[PDB]
């Protein structure tokens, strides 16, 4: 109904966009040049499109994306890949070099060059929304314009707009599996901003989703595209209530303010559920019932951690297709009795739930099966604050003979601010254990 | 600016040398630091540092490795 | 746009800068006479990092050709691919540097450096944000080692915000025919702790070793080992100049690898090493190529890694790779190989992925690995020069031309001091 801009930022922003995109224009039906063709429309109009692009040029359609990069090389791809012709030029910001995996270039030596140019750009396309909704963030903690530059950015938004919303879709570091040395400087220097300039952040890691491409889609070298999939699906059921009619819809805000039970417990880990292997699916009968449960196995969570060792604070659960509401609330009730599942005592309900009529479309490539019926989980649970402890604790072993902070200092960064990270880290630790606590 | 910071910490503790380490400047941000033009960095807090190696140090520690009358 | 700007120094840089245009130009299809002939625009795309766009559609390398002696600059000028940099850039002396380090730094190179200096700011111009310089010399004498390093005194104090890669070929005990390797190798460490961003240590001993028990070869040519570090240059500097599904860069590689700004000595080693006939009993595969890496046998300097530590590692590969593959193969080789790495840094490994492979292979990786195995390579090289310097033999050669005893005493403090500050780590 209403409107939102998505802002992707460095390489994992801007890759996970051009997925997303590419399944938010086939799932609207709009051709990789933008048009759209005439369909039937029996009524007039079709506003299910306008919550993500722009009606400008009688038949052609421009989305509500900013993409911006420190670096060149990700966003000239883009301009010269299937979807070049989407997205205005203007829009694709670009800086001359990249933060190079530093926080305290992203933030302020280098990122500072480039926050004049996005700021007046996404004030460009607000001012064209008749109705802002919100901001969808597409970035990743452990690189240094992904960590500093959208750190720097979420700080503006919130003094230019200040009660908009602001989704955060973050790429979290995965346990083990790491691809740069220094991930853990910039994971803890996001998490202040994060805490306290978004209202929902939905961390996902690499491991994570490598195992869901191994043990549910059965595919023995998964690349980014298929993980940068998932994460497009996930981004499309959250805002599916938005763009088309339900049995039971839920806007953006009530979602927010029915999952965050404080203001700072704002971190709900992600699921999607009938994600599996094309030929496999002609074996499972994929009803409402098996796709809830699939949601609660710890297999099947977009983060490493497994739910067991923590309590949720609240779940939703964004059905979408031919779901209907009867077995919903069999679903529930299921879950609720069925023990191992623990959701702290405070909470009786402990679920939003929301229907739509639209199935999910998938995207020529063969890594999905067409299914009639889908849910994404999403759930705030105490369990998350151990992906944070692992990851402060390889922090703490690094920075307790400052073993890379001279890159950080050196870029203009006093070395008290990861001391005030660090703590404030761990002052988030407190917070989420003492919610554990049933009273 | 930053010049009279540069200036500070080179002589608060003072230079006990029979020729007095050189700490003199050509312009801003080049300074001949015992005849060698580095180049100095600070933004906040007064945090100085220099562009030296393989990254940074501050300008304090690097006096503590250069001038003979700083090691005793 | 993020160009790089080549310097050599020296016969061994003269030489292997020789063989890395040579590789540079066939991965871009480059005509020995300056024009395209390839069938791919990506190669357009970022042909402006190592190359300058001239009328009729002709390229130029953007590097420069230096030593105080003008026999090489002949010989790779009348040699293969000799025709293709612009007849300005090759700035040579009449004299030489005869071995000695004085010569290089203070009564030759000195009256050959403002030559070079006005040659490398014509070229720092002409790109529209270069971010560092490549020098490629020796160790060995004056001409790479005491003026090819008076040089990047020089640029550093000009350019000090940019990044300065070494691909420095230290000498070796068992390989030398020269006998004040000791003295020069020991003033150039001097400085090379001071005035660059990364350093790449070579010895021909290791890349001889190399061709005898990995490609076969009984009689490995100096154009052979040049090849083996060409291909470590070009696969270093290879993510700037194609798309891949991870990027690194130079400023990249050294946040991620230089822990402490002293310590960015760095050992490479290069993973699809195979001898032309038993190249067809192996697997093109990530495993073969992570597991060489790591061999004690494949590293291009003497030092084994298996006597020190690993403090960081980045591995660049390059192919129609999979990120799954090479994180479970990072992380196979640390924990096992566990007691090989640091304790205190828990993920030592960087990864980049490249998606244009070296021509005629499916997959390559270029290793770095910072580790506290170079310093005992620097052991050896002070204990043979204490050894020369007690008795002052071949001193006069170079005190009579600007040193005093005590820069030499200083030299060997500084250099016994990286050793110390090398072995820290454990
Ligand atoms: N899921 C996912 N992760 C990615 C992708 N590309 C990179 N990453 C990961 O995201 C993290 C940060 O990498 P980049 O996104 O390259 O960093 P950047 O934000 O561009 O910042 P700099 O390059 O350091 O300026 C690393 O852990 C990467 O492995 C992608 O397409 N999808
Ligand atoms: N890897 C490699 N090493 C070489 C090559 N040619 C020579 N060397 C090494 O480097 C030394 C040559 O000295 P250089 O400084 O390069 O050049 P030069 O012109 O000989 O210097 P002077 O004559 O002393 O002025 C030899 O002793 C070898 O140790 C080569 O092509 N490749
Ligand atoms: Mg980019
Ligand atoms: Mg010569
Ligand atoms: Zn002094």
């Amino acid at each position: 109904m209403r409107e939102c801009i998505s802002i992707h930022v460095g390489q994992a922003g801007v890759q996970i966009g051009n997925a997303c995109w590419e399944l938010y224009c086939l799932e609207h039906g709009i051709q990789p040049d933008g048009q759209m063709p005439s369909d039937k429309t029996i009524g007039g109009g079709d506003d299910s499109f306008n919550t993500f692009f722009s009606e400008t040029g009688a038949g052609k359609h421009v989305p509500r994306a900013v993409f911006v990069d420190l670096e060149p090389t990700v966003i000239d791809e883009v301009r010269t890949g299937t979807y070049r012709q989407l997205f205005h030029p203007e829009q694709l910001i670009t800086g001359k070099e990249d933060a190079a995996n530093n926080y305290a270039r992203g933030h302020y030596t280098i990122g500072k060059e480039i926050i004049d140019l996005v700021l007046d750009r996404i004030r460009k396309l607000a001012d064209q929304c008749t109705g802002l909704q919100g901001f969808l963030v597409f970035h990743s903690f452990g690189g240094g314009t992904g960590s500093g530059f959208t750190s720097l950015l979420m700080e503006r938004l919130s003094v230019d707009y200040g009660k908009k919303s602001k989704l955060e879709f973050s790429i979290y570091p995965a346990p083990q599996v790491s691809t740069a040395v220094v991930e853990p400087y910039n994971s803890i220097l996001t998490t202040h901003t994060t805490l306290e300039h978004s209202d929902c952040a939905f961390m996902v890691d690499n491991e994570a989703i490598y195992d869901i491409c191994r043990r549910n889609l059965d595919i023995e070298r998964p690349t980014y595209t298929n993980l940068n999939r998932l994460i497009s699906q996930i981004v499309s059921s959250i805002t599916a209530s938005l763009r088309f009619d339900g049995a039971l819809n839920v806007d953006l805000t009530e979602f927010q303010t029915n999952l965050v039970p404080y203001p700072r417990i704002h971190f709900p880990l992600a699921t999607y559920a009938p994600v599996i292997s094309a030929e496999k699916a002609y074996h499972e009968q994929l009803s409402v019932a098996e796709i809830t449960n699939a949601c609660f196995e710890p297999a099947n969570q977009m983060v490493k951690c497994d739910p067991r060792h923590g309590k949720y604070m609240a779940c939703c659960l964004l059905y979408r297709g031919d779901v209907v509401p009867k077995d919903v609330n069999a679903a529930i009730a299921t879950i609720k009795t069925k023990r191992s599942i623990q959701f702290v005592d405070w909470c009786p309900t402990g679920f939003k739930v929301g229907i739509n009529y639209q199935p999910p479309t998938v995207v020529p490539g063969g890594d999905l099966a067409k299914v009639q019926r889908a849910v994404c989980m999403l759930s705030n649970t105490t369990a998350i604050a151990e992906a944070w402890a692992r990851l402060d604790h390889k922090f703490d072993l690094m920075y307790a003979k400052r073993a890379f902070v001279h890159w950080y200092v050196g870029e203009g960064m006093e070395e008290g601010e990861f001391s005030e990270a660090r703590e404030d880290m761990a002052a988030l630790e407190k917070d989420y254990e003492e919610v554990g606590v049933d009273s | 600016l930053l010049d009279d910071a540069v200036k500070r910490i080179s002589e608060d503790p003072p230079c006990k040398c029979p020729t007095k380490f050189c700490v003199e400047r050509l312009s801003q941000g080049r300074y001949r630091v015992g005849e060698k033009i580095l180049f100095i960095r600070m933004l906040h807090n007064k945090h100085v540092m220099v562009r030296v190696g393989g990254g940074w140090e501050t300008f304090a520690g690097y006096l503590l490795k250069h001038d003979p009358c700083r090691m005793l | 746009m993020r160009e790089i700007v080549h310097i050599q120094a020296g016969q061994c840089g003269n030489q292997i800068g020789a063989k890395f245009w040579e590789v540079i130009s066939d991965e871009h299809g480059i005509d020995p006479t300056g024009s395209y002939h390839g069938d791919s625009d990506l190669q357009l795309e970022r042909i402006n990092v190592y190359y300058n766009e001239a009328a009729g559609n002709k390229y130029v390398p953007r590097a420069i050709l230096v030593d105080l002696e003008p026999g090489t600059m002949d010989s790779v000028r009348s040699g293969p691919f000799g025709q293709i940099f612009r007849p300005d850039n090759f700035v040579f002396g009449q004299s030489g540097a005869g071995n000695n380090w004085a010569k290089g730094h203070y009564t030759e190179g000195a009256e050959l450096v403002d030559s070079v200096l006005d040659v490398v700011r014509k070229e720092s111009e002409s790109c529209d944000c270069l971010q560092g310089f490549q020098l490629t010399h020796s160790l060995g004498g004056g001409t790479g080692s005491g003026m090819g390093t008076l040089l990047i005194s020089k640029i550093r104090e000009e350019y000090p915000d940019r990044i300065m890669n070494t691909f420095s070929v230290v000498p070796s005990p068992k390989v030398s025919d020269t006998v004040v390797e000791p003295y020069n190798a020991t003033l150039s460490v001097h400085q090379l702790v001071e005035n660059t961003d990364e350093t790449y240590c070579i010895d021909n001993e290791a890349l001889y070793d190399i061709c005898f028990r990995t490609l076969k070869l009984t009689t490995p040519t100096y154009g052979d080992l040049n090849h083996l570090v060409s291909a470590t240059m070009s696969g270093v500097t290879t993510c700037l100049r194609f798309p891949g599904q991870l990027n690194a860069d130079l400023r990249k590689l050294a946040v991620n690898m230089v822990p402490f700004p002293r310590l960015h000595f760095f050992m490479p080693g290069f993973a699809p090493l195979t001898s032309r006939g038993s190249q067809q009993y192996r697997a093109l595969t990530v495993p073969e190529l992570t597991q060489q890496m790591f061999d004690a046998k494949n590293m291009m300097a003497a030092c084994d890694p298996r006597h020190g530590r690993y403090l960081t590692v980045a591995a660049v590969f390059r192919g129609r790779m999979s990120m799954k593959e090479v994180d479970e193969q990072m992380l196979n080789v640390q924990n096992k190989n566990s007691s090989y790495f640091v304790e205190w840094i828990p993920n030592n490994v960087k990864t980049a992925v490249c998606d244009i492979p070296p021509r005629g292979l499916k997959m390559s990786a270029t290793f770095i690995g910072n580790s506290t195995a170079i310093q005992e390579l620097f052991k050896r090289i002070s204990e043979q020069f204490t050894a020369m310097f007690r008795r002052k033999a071949f001193l006069h050669w170079y005190t009579g031309e600007g040193m005093d005893e005590m820069e030499f005493t200083e030299a060997e403090s500084n250099m016994n001091d990286l050793v110390s500050e090398y072995q820290q780590y454990q």
